[PDB]
């Protein structure tokens, strides 16, 4: 007799996914779910993109030479280096990585003088470590020696407002000369105290002098310390040596992305979710690429592969 | 000699997911079931929506590669990561088999949603070989088992005469 | 002319989930069945029972809005915050969607189980006419009708008449 | 012949919801999962609440001017304003919100006297910023100055023995004048040490004098240090100027939550879960309200609205 | 007399999940069926290898029972650690709630899928009783329940003579 | 008429589970999914056990007396206890916390000599708080006296690089003298600095003298302070009294796991999630136990138990 079946398509090779009760069950079709994928390029397309390269992040603030164009860079994606540094003269920031966190989605720094103007001192400080045409110094910066070798420091308060409507960037530093007989003939003899009042903000400083190891020819160090002044606000420094003084205030532009990297820009592709193996475009919810990736992301998982089925059981 | 798909599936069914193999007179053929197939498709197509969303939330670095951070705060970074990455690998691990398993269900809903609708529009004029087919038990041309896949085969009409055949 | 639940729903059921649609010689009815009604209202409250939970967990501030925290921590903070938030919104979403493909199936379950129980009490007296209803091949009344819908429908009183006119 | 028919209810206006495999399909029914229904007041039924107004909560220990009715305040629920401050005389907490997260769960305090007494040095200093009934201080602190201008200031040890069975918090001061003309005025020449040890605790204080911005008619500064005394410990405070010390220590009540506000206080309402825009009473799992929330909560999520369908599929 | 799964379970049905309960000339007697059981066993444990995994991440103090850590740093690992203890509660809630119901469900749709089977197999020789039974309308000594159970059953050999016994 | 029935097993006295639909419905057998079950010792089967008991953990480094048997201790599991304490000389560490987390996973440590020789002051500082055959000090460390009582102390520098391939633990300290008395008497008069830098870092120390509560005897201080040196980078130490030196460098041997406990070990059972109540042996996802548990552990849940159901429906 004249029957009709009712039927189901299949194939030869199954794709095998999991389920809640089953491991490995054939399924005619299935899509990756956990993205392996990567670009080894920073796709920047549509994106101002500053590659620091040389140019340490928080050197864009203080200008050591590395960083020179820089000094009011403007970006909205930002590339930090491994060979990148902050300094040219051996030192560092306290607080370094906060103050990064910061600059990193800053949009880029716009400078401006804080108007500082000096009598009865030196203000031409210089140093063979930081050198453009021969010994020089951080471009933003003004290395206050006392008037000639061994001589007296005279007592001074310096002040500035922040007459903008955003708060600005204050950035100063302690020299901690590399023996007591250094820090006399640049400042005198004499205890050397800095001390620095916003009105939010109270703190002091003492340079400790004294051997160190020997960076870059130099025994000494600058310690660099910041803060954000508030709208309206002022700050003020009293200090008697050992002052490197600001010359600029620095102020954010806007919004930025900033990454660490190990790789070409390419501003052809398009991109949104980085790490310093490249850029990660995917559409798919998870990744297992890097768990430190960073932008707009799959989220992080610890599985090679997840599979979901996309279509029926396979019996073939 | 022909089969249904409670043995097997059809390696030959190509232009659909769901269909009819008929056996008569004038032959054998295959036929794929349009909104069966469809109606599965679209369901597969809208879990596909839902899971390939990127997501809108967007995050800074808090870590540093170049310059490692403070101990402390780095083991607590490094800490509140990790148990992180545990919840979504859980998710996404548990996400995927559920899902998985209920793709499945769905598609077996769906070939189970076409049979025992066959069965109701040829009525008493047929009964179930347990294979997944019918036995027809009146003589239907190539015409006949064209009005059985689109809907439009009338029962009364074949009554008489396939009834008197089953006794 | 009168259909169920195959092609569509009743918007005339006004006291019940599920029902019952008659026509006989007295005429034309509908009556809500209760034990099907109530099976489906009891499954859907059990979820809200176990999703109108309040979390008894306390959290306390970690963070302050007049005067803002360290920089360092307090950005390590809005990143955790945000990881669970992330994770949340994700469950939320996950939760809602699994539970309402799950309310719909199960009531479309609950249909199914009172259809199939009626197929059986009928036995041998009636045909599937595949909107949903039952062409019951002999004379109801609305007592008889009455004693279907309240299970107690004897089909072998009925049966030596209905099986002779479906032949 | 005679037929019955099974069926579904169903309605014209069906709601839309979502679900694993479509979006927006139509049920009978619906409730609402996240909420988004606030009361725009702080809803303290059945909680003694203390509303600090004026008065900054760390200000409650050492007892400025707009904090004396609560330098023993006793609550459960602690509202905290904007306009709340700690201070009369310049100065902040080192540490402060460490501080603060204690005390706002601390059921209130608790004040004991230190017994401390003082020979060959002045007690009663003061300033017309902590003004009273004119130039005062700090209700729980003494200014100790020497004992005429320019005079020399005795070095001191002093000293508290816990005796109770919870924890003493201990608060004390360095007092940092706007210039040397000025501290040498207070406590006379020399260098100046501040040195506080517990056994469980130890640490130092110089006090660094400058000209800072003028902040209410003053320009110089006190820095607030504190430390959680242990039972049966003692601290000890060895000193030769610039040193505010405590007359009072601290002692926790019990259990409180302290929250950060802009709205009314109702005794009238009941709640449980506080934001600064009110109180959020609520019985959903989910809220979309503010994500840092306080007290039992829902939890926060992205979403405006996700709704969770309570009936059948709507076929009309 | 005896009843089937529609009614009730069976405290007698030790060396099974699923079975058969026959009466006859014979006498009344209980077999149990292995594929299904099987089946519903296998299931079953697939959804224990799957949640009886142990974490492969390794986890090592951030905190110190003997000399806690500034508060600051604390209270943010307090709260972390309790936001995440927030999400395993609602995960663990979750799975096994959603896990049970599709325990569950799992097991009904194999009772039902070993009925729904025998019913194909006894074709027009037998009805359903509606207790989860059918009523075999001819003469079935214990060879030929044996031959239902292990399915043998050859329907045509006993059509004639059923189909008769239905009329 | 012959009759086939369709059944499924039952019995009576179903355990009752929860599903999305019902609460406490049951079911024919289920087992636990939340472990509460607990071994009340470590199981240290399979590792090298290190029982610190009276050694505190910073402590091996240092060297007081409690703490001889593991100046150079060798570990793949590390337990600290209760009693354990890292001084003799009353005294803390700085930063304690991360140097505890770090020396937990380190394998234990291997103590190398950092050569430091003296010219023009005693070497052989020592206290009968850290008592061997009376008076005596800390093992690693050198108290450096002046040459006689009140005698000046000769500014000195020493340094030391670190040859090896992996970072070197340096560990130092400064002396917290109970009065001017005293500081003079050991290492004379005039005010007194202690300046310590690698490249990677710079800090500085000056001793605060004074009374504090007296601790074992003892009315001083040592503060310890430490830092990573890096491969081939030299840390230079340059001071003029109050500085308690190394010996002995210590360098991080492999990988291990620390707990804090109050059981017992044992060798006999095996086990891998430990807590301060023992140990938890188990495949269960979840754990009731303890939330600060360690290791490879079940997610700790808030709840007692999780009943996950192994059968169908009972329907008796
Ligand atoms: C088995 O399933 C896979 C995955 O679902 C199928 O490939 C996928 O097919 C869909 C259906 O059109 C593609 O949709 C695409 O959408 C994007 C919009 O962003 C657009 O770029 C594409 O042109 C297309 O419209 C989807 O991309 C594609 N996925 C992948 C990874 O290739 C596949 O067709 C199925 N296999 C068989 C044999 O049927
Ligand atoms: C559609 O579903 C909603 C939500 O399930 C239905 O409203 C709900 O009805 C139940 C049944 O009584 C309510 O329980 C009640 O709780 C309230 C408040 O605590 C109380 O006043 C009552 O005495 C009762 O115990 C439930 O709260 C209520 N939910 C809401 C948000 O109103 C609604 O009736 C359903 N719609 C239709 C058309 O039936
Ligand atoms: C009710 O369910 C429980 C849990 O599913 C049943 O106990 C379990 O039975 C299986 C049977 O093989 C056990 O497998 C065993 O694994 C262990 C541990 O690695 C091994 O030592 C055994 O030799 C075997 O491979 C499973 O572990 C066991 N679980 C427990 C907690 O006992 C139980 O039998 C069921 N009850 C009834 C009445 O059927
Ligand atoms: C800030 O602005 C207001 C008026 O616009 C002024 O009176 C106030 O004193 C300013 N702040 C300072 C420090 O001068
Ligand atoms: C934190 O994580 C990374 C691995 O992603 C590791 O290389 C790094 O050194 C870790 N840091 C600490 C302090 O554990
Ligand atoms: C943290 O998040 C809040 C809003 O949730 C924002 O207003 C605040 O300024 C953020 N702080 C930092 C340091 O990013
Ligand atoms: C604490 O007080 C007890 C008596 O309450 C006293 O004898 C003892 O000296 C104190 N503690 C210690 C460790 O000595
Ligand atoms: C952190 O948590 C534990 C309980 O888990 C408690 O004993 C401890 O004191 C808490 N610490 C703080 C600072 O809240
Ligand atoms: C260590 O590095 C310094 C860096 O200037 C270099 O002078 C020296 O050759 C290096 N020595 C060894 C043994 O690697």
């Amino acid at each position: 007799g004249d029957k009709i079946c009712l039927g189901h398509h299949a194939v030869s090779n199954g794709t095998k996914v999991n389920t809640l009760t089953e491991r490995g069950v054939e399924v005619v079709n299935a899509t990756e779910t956990v993205e392996r994928t990567n670009i080894p390029r920073i796709c920047s397309k549509g994106k101002r993109t500053v590659d620091l390269g040389q140019c340490g992040l928080l050197g864009t603030i203080t200008g050591p030479p590395q960083c020179d164009q820089f000094l009011e860079f403007s970006a909205d994606l930002i590339i930090e280096r491994r060979e990148g540094s902050d300094v040219c003269y051996p030192g560092k920031f306290v607080n370094e990585e906060a103050l990064r966190q910061i600059l990193r989605e800053s949009g880029g720094i716009d400078k401006e003088a804080m108007g500082f103007t000096y009598s009865g001192i030196r203000t031409n400080g210089a140093t063979s470590s930081c050198r453009r045409s021969g010994s020089s110094f951080y471009a933003e910066m003004k290395w206050l020696l006392s008037n000639t070798d061994n001589a007296a420091f005279p007592q001074m308060t310096k002040s500035y407002k922040n007459t903008r409507k955003n708060p600005a960037l204050i950035v100063w530093g302690i020299h901690h000369s590399g023996s007591t007989a250094e820090q006399t003939k640049l400042y005198g003899s004499g205890n050397k105290l800095v001390t620095v009042g916003s009105s939010n903000y109270q703190q002091s400083f003492v340079p400790s002098p004294g051997a160190r190891t020997q960076v870059n020819g130099q025994s000494g160090r600058i310690d660099f310390h910041w803060l954000m002044l508030n709208p309206n606000d002022t700050v003020t420094f009293s200090f008697n040596g050992a002052f490197i003084a600001p010359d600029r205030a620095s102020f954010l532009r806007g919004k930025s992305m900033g990454i660490q990297s190990g790789v070409q820009v390419d501003a052809d592709c398009e991109g949104d979710c980085y790490y310093s193996g490249g850029t990660i475009i995917s559409n798919l919810p998870f990744q297992n690429i890097d768990s430190r990736a960073v932008g707009k992301c799959p989220r992080y998982v610890k599985q090679r592969s997840l599979l979901l089925a996309t279509g029926m059981k396979n019996v073939p | 000699a022909i089969a249904g798909f409670i043995e097997n599936g059809w390696e030959g069914l190509i232009d659909g997911w769901y269909g009819f193999r008929h056996q008569n007179a004038q032959g054998e053929g295959t036929a794929a079931d349009y909104k069966s197939t469809q109606s599965a498709i679209d369901q597969i197509t809208g879990k596909l929506n839902r899971l390939i969303e990127k997501t809108n939330q967007q995050f800074e670095l808090i870590d540093n590669e170049f310059t490692e951070v403070e101990k402390q705060i780095g083991n607590v970074i490094n800490w509140t990561r990790d148990s992180i990455t545990e919840v979504w690998s859980y998710n996404a691990e548990l996400l995927v088999a559920m899902e998985n398993q209920h793709t499945i269900d769905l598609a077996d809903s769906e070939m189970d949603k076409l049979y025992e609708r066959v069965k109701r529009q040829l009525r008493e004029n047929a009964e179930e070989d347990g294979t997944g087919c019918f036995e027809i038990f009146h003589k239907c041309d190539d015409d006949c088992m064209a009005s059985i896949r689109n809907n439009t085969y009338d029962h009364s009409k074949y009554r008489e005469e396939a009834m008197q055949n089953r006794i």
